[PDB]
């Protein structure tokens, strides 16, 4: 909350092996506002993802 | 899997990106008995 979400930062990463987004498409995260983002983060299996 | 009528990727959503309303057919396989070496030169934009 009360910050700036460069999405691009995250979007650009080679790193990542998915980005699947559901509500909202990854190229459109820089235009949009939101009232708080709420990162969840964990750990799992590559069969379960 | 990026070649499909909507899919996203490194790939499709640069280069390679087909129609919205894509008729055709995609016909892949792999090539590790040809083209393996690694192999540098094949390449993308």
């Amino acid at each position: 909350s009360n910050c700036v979400a460069d999405y691009s930062v995250l979007y650009n990463s080679a790193s990542f092996s998915t980005f699947k987004c559901y509500g909202v498409s990854p190229t459109k995260l820089n235009d949009l506002c939101f009232t708080n983002v709420y990162a969840d983060s964990f750990v799992i299996r590559g069969d379960e993802v | 899997r990026q070649i499909a009528p909507g899919q996203t990727g490194k790939i499709a959503d640069y280069n390679y990106k087909l129609p919205d309303d894509f008729t055709g057919c995609v016909i892949a396989w792999n090539s590790n008995n040809l083209d393996s070496k690694g192999n540098y030169n094949y390449l993308y934009r």
